[PDB]
């Protein structure tokens, strides 16, 4: 979470060593957060409120206590947004993408529910194409100078 | 006598460099204490400079 908000608040792209001039423009934050508790919500919208940053960043929360099947929708429904604002405002989106583990232990909830035959470990197949949908969703287009670059965070179950 | 003439002349010889050496090193640390106030002036200023405009960045923002 810290390096997250290390990297949300003090990442800066260089224009003079790149060699264009510059237009210095800061970032904007889509922070998608699926099923943190209730410290690591404090923990960021705290720094954020320090760095100043929610004049332009957006929030999708979807904590632990909340329902656990709308974690499907929570990271579509953000870069629904980010490809948004990337593609017809000429942006430097940075999405966070919290905890995905929850993402993929409500997906393997729905997966069972339907009694399909899952890969490794209990998780469905079609799990690579969830993932890819998600993620792929993502990169530079050309001419347009929006942009997405992505940081979800994972969560290794035995490291 | 002409012996410690000799010795007389060398203690001179051996004050005045003492002196000398007592001069120099007055001279190199008032230079380095001034250069010392300097470096930690320069940096407070720019310290509260710089906490100032981040401040008032923040409450433009807010």
């Amino acid at each position: 979470n810290e390096i997250a908000a290390q990297i949300a608040r003090q990442a800066t792209v260089r224009p003079d060593l790149s060699g264009e001039g510059e237009k210095e423009e800061p970032f904007a934050v889509v922070f998608a957060a699926m099923g943190i508790t209730q410290r690591e919500l404090s923990y960021f919208i705290q720094e954020f409120e320090r760095t100043g940053a929610l004049s332009r960043s957006v929030l999708f929360l979807n904590k632990a206590d909340d329902p656990t099947i709308e974690r499907i929708l929570t990271p579509r429904m953000a870069l629904t947004v980010a490809e948004y604002l990337a593609f017809e405002h000429d942006y430097h989106v940075l999405v966070i993408l919290t905890d995905m583990t929850n993402y993929c232990e409500a997906l393997r909830e729905i997966g069972a529910a339907r009694e399909e035959i899952p890969g490794r470990r209990g998780y469905p197949g079609y799990m690579y194409t969830d993932l890819a949908t998600i993620y792929e969703r993502a990169g530079v287009v050309e001419g347009k100078k929006g942009s997405v670059t992505q940081i979800p965070i994972l969560s290794m179950p035995d490291d | 006598s002409k012996l410690e003439a000799i010795l007389s002349q060398e203690v001179e010889a051996e004050i005045q460099a003492l002196l000398q050496e007592a001069e120099a090193k007055a001279e190199a640390v008032k230079r380095e204490a001034e250069e010392k106030a300097k470096a930690l002036l320069q940096a407070r200023e720019r310290a509260l400079e710089a906490q100032y405009r981040a401040a008032l960045r923040r409450a433009e923002s807010a």
